[PDB]
C-alpha cells in the first residue's frame, strides 16, 4: 500500500538482536570493559 | 429529507417509569396499528441450584396450560379469540414472556399477560404431562449435531459455576422435579426488580402507563473461572466432524464490546450454498471456498453478565480438519499484528448496516428494549452507537485484540469423527507466531 | 527513427518469420509461446475445434523432431496466413488480473 | 399445510445461505 | 411520510416510491418471468439463472462486483417463485446510487461465458439436496406435477438428467424473450421519486415482444405415489379453488383460518381450530393437520397437508375429511366466521408492517393489478364475505375432483377412490 506496521518495530529489534550476536558470537575488541573483561 | 446522520435523529425515544415496589416501565412509539406487548425476567440458569436445575425450562411450559382465574385451556381460547399470536422462550440469563397484538385488543392484554406471570394453577395433571414432554425432547436433541455440541462448550469452559450446566439440566432432575420446588423457585426470583415490562407500537407512553394497571409484581452473580481445557466426543459413525474453539471475553458494559464486533464482521464468515463464490472478500471465505475446506462456519459472540465468549463454529470432513485450524489461527494473528486501516471499513460498514437493519418491525425493536433495561440500563444509545463506531482505528483494534487473543489458553470443545484434530499442545503453540 | 528501414522491417520481419524454424516444422505463431500461469487459463476456454487442432499440430511436431525431418516445403505454413487465435482469448485474462493487482493496491 | 405466512414456497439465494418457506 | 405514488410509463413498466426517515433505503426490481415460463426443452433455466446473478456483467467483471458490493456494506439477495422473479437489493441510506448502478447491469447487460458457466455446474446439486431435506418441500412439488398438465407442474428446481444440459445459448435466448419493458416493475422504498424516475425511463427501455401467456395450465386430475423408507407418511388432498382476485379468493381464505391452524401458542395444540380438534379425539399418538391453500393467477388450488404416523394415516385423513363434509352440509357459527375474520385481518396487518415483508406485497399487487390497494380497502373486502358463500365455496371442495400425493411408507395409505 505501503502501510509497514509493527513489522518495522519488529525487524529493528531482530537487526539489534543479531549486531549483539556477532560482537557476543566473536570478541575482537572486546569491547570497552564495562563490568569485567580480562586484560 | 434523510440523510445518514440525519435519519439516526428523527425517531421517537426511550421512555421510562417506575412503580413503588420496583417494577419498570419503558415503550415507544412508531405510529403503527399492532403492538408488542411483553415481559423479560432476569432469572436464569445460573441462579438455580443443583437440585432446581433444570426447573427454569421446566416451569417455561406450564404457564400457558391454564392458570388461577382461567384454568386449562380457557386461556389459550382468548388469546385465539384476539387472533393475537403468542410466544414465549428461555435463555441462560433471561426469560422472556410476549404478546403480539391488535393496539386495540391492549386492555386485556396485560390483564392476561398480568396473571400468567404469577399466579399459575399447578396441577400434577399436568406435571405428568409435561415430564414426558421433556423426557421426550431430550433424548431427540441429540439428533441435533449443533445444539449438542455448545453444551459441551460451555460445560467444559466453565466447570465448577453454576453457570457450566445446561439449561434443561440432566435427566434425571426432569423425573423428581416436585412443585414443591417450583413454588419456592416461582416465590424467590419473580419479584421485583427483576421483572421489567416494555412495549413498542401505536402505544403512548401514558395510555401505557395507567393500564400498567393496578397489578404487582413483588417483595445473585458471583464471577465464574475460566479453564483452558478440551473435550472429545469421538464418534466414527457421522458422516461429518463439528468443532468449536473459543476464548474468554469481556461482559456487556465495557468499551471493549465494540472493537470486537467489528473483528467478526471481518474474518467473515462462508457456507455451502452462498453465491459468493471464490471472488470473496472474506479470506476465509475465499480460501476455504475454493476447495470447499469446510462445508460452512459462522463466528459467533457471547457476552454474558460479568463474562464472554469468543470463537468460531465450523463442520468440515474428517481428513480436512487440519487445515482449518491452520488457516484460521493466520486469521486472528495476522489480525493482531499486521492489520490495515482499508480493511477495517469493509469490517466497520457492515456493522452500522447490521445493527440498524435488526431494527425493523415491531418485535425486534421491543425485544431489544427488554434485555437493554436489565443489562446495560435504560440506554437505548442509537444515534450514539455510530459515535462509539467512530472511536474504532487501526490502533484501536490491534491494542485491543492483543489482550484476547495473542498467547492465551483456548477452549476446545468438538463432536466426532474428530481424530484428526490435533492435540491440545499443538493448539496452543498455534497461538503465537514466533513472526513465523 | 525508423521510415525505410521500417519498409526494410517487414522484410526482415514478415521475412524473418522465413527464418525461424517453427514455419517449418508446421507449428503456427501461437501454439510456440512458453507457457505461463495466464496461459494455463488461456488454455482451458478454447472450445474443441481449435483445441484439438492445437494438440494434433504438436503430436505431429515432436515426432518429426525425433525422425530430425522437415515437411515437404509445399505444405509448410505460409506467412499471409498467421492464426492468431490465442490473441483474443488472452488479453482478457491479462486484463482481468491487472484489476485485482491494482484494486488490491488499496 | 403449510402456505402459513403467504403463497407457496420459494427459494432466495444470495449470500446469507438460502431460505425455504411456506 | 408520503404515501404510495406509483407512475406507469409510456413503456408500460410501473414504478412507485416512497420516502422514508430511516437510513435503510432498499429498492426492488419484479419480473413476470417465474417457473410456468420453463418449456420442455427449456426445462431448469429459471433454477440456474437465479445462481448467475454474479458472473460477469457487459460492462464490469465479476470480481469488481463482488469486492465492491460488500466494501459498501451492501447486501443483493434473489427470490423466485412460480411465478415472480424479484431481484432484491438494500443498503444504507448514502450509497443507494452505487448500487442502484449495478442492479441494472446485471439485468440489463447480462453476459455469459461458456467457460463461466460450465464451472456453476456442479453448484446446483449441492443446492437442490438442502432444499429437499424439508419432504414438505418434496410434497408439494410433486402435488403441482399431479394436478395439472402443461404449465404450472413444472419444478422451481432443476432435474437431474436436464444437469450437463443448460446452454448459454438457452439461457441468452430465455433472457431477452422474457425479459421485457414492459413486463417489469422497480420499486424504490426509501429514495426520492426523481432520481429513482429519472434512471429508470434510461436503461430499462427495450421493446416489446411480450409476454407469452400460453400457459392456462388446465387443471387435471391425477395422483403421485412415492414408496420411500422413512416412517412418517405425509399427505397432501387438494381440489381446484379458483383463481387470484376474486371475493372467493377471499372467501377461501376466510375459510382456511377456521380450519386453517398455524399455532398462535407456542407448544398449544389449536383448540379454536376445528379440524385438529375434530381429528384428536377419535384417534391417538402424535400427528398434524393443516389446511393448505395457495391461489396464482389463472388458478389457485386448496387442500390439506397431513402428517402421521403409518397405522393412523388411513384414519388421519378419513375423519379429517369427513370433517370438511360437516361444515359442506351447512354446519357453521357465525361467531367463528366473525372469529376467523379477526384472524384475517390479523394475519394480514402483522404479515405487512415489516419493510421488507412490506415490499413484496407492494409488487405482489403491481405485476398483478398496476395499481396500489390501501390495507383498508382490503379490510372492507374481507367483512364482506357471505355466510352461505363461505359454505357454497367449500361445497365445491368436496363436490370436485381431487388429486394426491404421499411419501414414505405407504402400506395403509388410501387411494382417492376409497375417498
Amino acid at each position: 500500500r505501503q502501510l509497514a506496521r509493527n513489522w518495522v518495530p519488529t525487524a529493528s529489534l531482530w537487526g539489534a538482536v543479531g549486531a549483539v550476536g556477532l560482537v557476543w558470537a566473536t570478541d575482537w575488541r572486546l569491547i570497552l570493559d564495562w563490568v569485567p573483561y580480562i586484560n | 429529507t434523510a440523510t445518514y446522520a440525519q435519519a439516526l435523529q428523527s425517531v421517537p425515544e426511550t421512555q421510562v417509569s417506575q412503580l413503588d415496589n420496583g417494577l419498570r416501565v419503558a415503550s415507544e412509539q412508531s405510529s403503527q396499528p399492532t403492538c408488542t406487548v411483553g415481559v423479560w425476567i432476569d432469572a436464569g440458569s445460573r441462579y438455580e441450584s443443583e437440585k432446581n436445575n433444570g426447573a427454569g425450562y421446566f416451569v417455561e411450559h406450564l404457564a400457558f396450560k391454564g392458570t388461577k382465574n382461567r384454568p386449562g385451556n380457557a386461556l389459550e381460547k382468548e388469546v385465539e379469540s384476539m387472533g393475537a399470536h403468542l410466544n414465549a422462550y428461555s435463555t441462560r440469563e433471561h426469560t422472556a414472556y410476549y404478546i403480539k397484538a391488535l393496539s386495540k385488543d391492549l386492555p386485556k392484554a396485560v390483564e392476561l399477560l398480568a396473571d400468567i406471570v404469577q399466579n399459575c394453577s399447578l396441577e400434577d395433571s399436568q406435571i405428568e404431562k409435561e415430564r414426558d414432554v421433556i423426557l421426550q425432547e431430550l433424548q431427540e436433541n441429540d439428533t441435533s449435531m449443533r445444539d449438542v455440541v455448545f453444551n459441551y462448550l460451555h460445560a467444559t469452559a466453565f466447570q465448577g459455576t453454576p453457570l457450566a450446566q445446561s439449561v434443561e439440566g440432566p435427566s434425571e432432575n426432569v423425573r423428581k422435579l416436585s412443585r414443591a420446588d417450583l413454588t419456592e423457585y416461582l416465590s424467590r426470583h419473580y419479584k421485583a426488580p427483576r421483572m421489567v415490562l416494555a412495549a413498542a407500537g401505536g402505544l403512548e407512553h401514558r395510555q401505557l402507563l395507567d393500564l400498567a394497571q393496578k397489578h404487582f409484581s413483588g417483595l445473585t452473580l458471583s464471577p465464574c473461572r475460566f479453564t483452558g481445557s478440551q473435550i472429545c466426543h469421538r464418534e466414527d459413525g457421522l458422516p461429518l466432524a463439528h468443532v468449536a474453539i473459543a476464548v474468554e471475553g469481556p461482559g456487556w458494559a465495557h468499551p471493549d464490546n465494540v472493537a470486537l464486533q467489528v473483528a467478526n464482521a471481518i474474518i467473515g464468515h462462508y457456507d455451502c450454498t452462498y453465491g459468493g463464490g471464490a471472488h470473496l472478500s472474506s479470506p476465509l471465505a475465499s480460501i476455504a471456498a475454493t476447495n470447499k475446506l469446510c462445508q460452512s462456519f459462522q463466528t459467533f459472540n457471547i457476552c454474558y453478565a460479568d463474562t464472554g465468549l469468543l470463537g468460531a463454529h465450523f463442520v468440515c470432513d474428517h481428513m480436512s480438519i487440519d487445515d482449518m485450524m491452520f488457516v484460521l489461527q493466520g486469521q486472528w494473528m495476522r489480525l493482531c499484528t499486521s492489520a490495515t486501516e482499508s480493511e477495517v471499513l469493509r469490517g466497520k460498514n457492515l456493522l452500522r448496516n447490521a445493527l440498524v437493519s435488526h431494527l425493523d418491525g415491531t418485535t425486534p425493536v421491543c425485544e431489544d428494549i427488554g434485555r437493554s433495561l436489565l443489562t446495560y440500563g435504560r440506554r437505548i444509545p442509537l444515534a450514539e452507537w455510530e459515535s462509539r463506531i467512530a472511536e474504532v482505528d487501526a490502533r484501536v483494534v490491534r491494542e485491543v485484540c492483543s489482550k484476547y487473543f495473542y498467547d492465551q489458553c483456548p477452549a476446545v470443545a468438538g463432536f466426532g469423527p474428530i481424530e484428526q484434530l490435533p492435540d491440545y499442545n499443538r493448539i496452543r503453540s498455534g497461538m503465537f507466531w514466533l513472526r513465523f | 527513427a525508423v521510415s525505410a528501414s521500417s519498409r526494410w522491417l517487414e522484410g526482415i520481419r514478415k521475412w524473418y518469420y522465413n527464418a525461424a524454424g517453427f514455419n517449418k516444422l508446421g507449428l503456427m505463431r501461437d501454439d510456440t509461446i512458453h507457457e505461463n500461469d495466464d496461459v494455463k487459463e488461456a488454455i482451458r476456454r478454447l472450445p474443441e475445434n481449435l483445441y484439438n487442432d492445437r494438440v494434433f499440430r504438436i503430436k505431429r511436431a515432436l515426432d518429426l523432431s525425433m525422425r530430425q525431418q522437415i515437411l515437404p516445403k509445399e505444405q509448410w505454413t505460409k506467412y499471409e496466413e498467421d492464426k492468431s487465435y490465442l490473441e483474443p482469448y488472452l488479453k482478457e485474462v491479462i486484463r482481468e488480473r491487472k484489476e485485482r493487482e491494482e484494486w488490491a493496491k488499496k | 399445510g403449510q402456505a402459513a405466512g403467504r403463497p407457496l414456497v420459494a427459494s432466495v439465494s444470495l449470500n446469507v445461505p438460502a431460505s425455504v418457506r411456506y | 411520510p408520503q404515501d404510495l405514488e406509483f407512475t406507469r410509463l409510456p413503456n408500460g413498466l410501473v414504478i412507485a416510491s416512497l420516502e422514508n426517515y430511516a437510513p435503510a433505503s432498499r429498492i426492488g426490481l419484479f419480473i413476470k418471468a417465474g417457473s410456468r415460463y420453463e418449456n420442455s426443452n427449456n426445462l431448469g433455466t429459471s433454477h440456474l439463472l437465479r445462481l448467475a446473478s454474479s458472473l460477469t456483467t457487459k460492462g464490469a467483471s465479476s470480481f469488481k462486483i463482488t469486492r465492491g458490493i460488500e466494501a459498501v456494506g451492501g447486501k443483493l439477495s434473489v427470490t423466485s417463485t412460480r411465478e415472480n422473479m424479484a431481484y432484491t437489493v438494500e443498503c444504507l441510506r448514502d450509497d443507494v446510487d452505487i448500487l442502484m448502478e449495478f442492479l441494472l447491469n446485471v439485468t440489463t447487460a447480462p453476459e455469459f461465458r461458456r467457460w463461466e458457466v460450465a464451472a456453476l455446474q456442479p453448484q446446483l446439486r449441492i443446492d437442490k439436496a438442502v432444499a429437499l431435506q424439508n419432504p414438505q418441500a418434496h410434497v408439494i412439488e410433486n402435488l403441482h406435477a399431479a394436478a395439472y398438465r402443461n404449465a404450472l407442474a413444472n419444478s422451481l428446481y432443476c432435474p437431474d438428467y436436464r444437469i450437463g444440459k443448460v446452454t448459454p445459448v438457452e439461457l441468452h435466448d430465455y433472457v431477452q424473450n422474457h425479459f421485457t419493458s414492459a413486463r417489469m416493475a422497480l420499486i424504490g422504498l426509501g429514495v426520492s421519486h426523481p432520481v429513482l424516475k429519472q434512471v429508470a425511463e434510461q436503461f430499462l427501455n427495450i421493446r416489446g415482444g411480450l409476454g407469452l401467456s400460453g400457459a392456462k395450465a388446465k387443471y387435471h386430475g391425477g395422483e403421485i405415489r412415492e414408496q420411500n423408507g422413512d416412517s412418517l407418511v405425509h399427505a397432501a388432498l387438494v381440489a381446484e379453488s379458483a383463481a387470484i382476485g376474486s371475493a372467493e379468493a377471499n372467501a377461501f381464505s376466510v375459510l382456511q383460518h377456521v380450519l386453517g391452524a398455524g399455532p398462535h401458542v407456542k407448544r398449544g395444540s389449536n383448540a379454536t381450530s376445528s379440524l385438529y380438534q375434530a381429528v384428536a379425539k377419535g384417534v391417538h399418538q402424535p400427528f398434524d393437520v393443516s389446511a393448505f391453500n395457495a391461489s396464482y393467477s389463472d388458478s389457485g388450488l386448496f387442500g390439506f397437508y397431513t402428517i402421521s404416523q403409518a397405522a393412523s394415516a388411513g384414519d388421519v385423513i378419513k375423519a379429517a375429511y369427513n370433517q370438511v363434509k360437516t361444515i359442506a352440509q351447512g354446519n357453521l357459527s357465525n361467531p367463528d366466521v366473525q372469529a376467523a375474520k379477526n384472524k384475517l385481518k390479523a394475519g394480514y396487518l402483522m404479515s405487512v408492517e415489516s419493510s421488507e415483508g412490506f415490499l413484496d406485497e407492494v409488487g405482489s399487487q403491481a405485476l398483478a393489478a398496476g395499481s396500489y390497494t390501501p390495507p383498508s380497502t382490503v379490510l372492507q373486502q374481507i367483512d364482506a364475505v357471505a355466510d352461505a358463500d363461505v359454505i357454497n365455496a367449500a361445497k365445491k371442495f368436496v363436490s370436485g375432483r381431487k388429486s394426491m400425493a404421499a411419501s414414505g411408507n405407504l402400506g395403509h395409505t388410501p387411494f382417492i377412490d376409497e375417498l
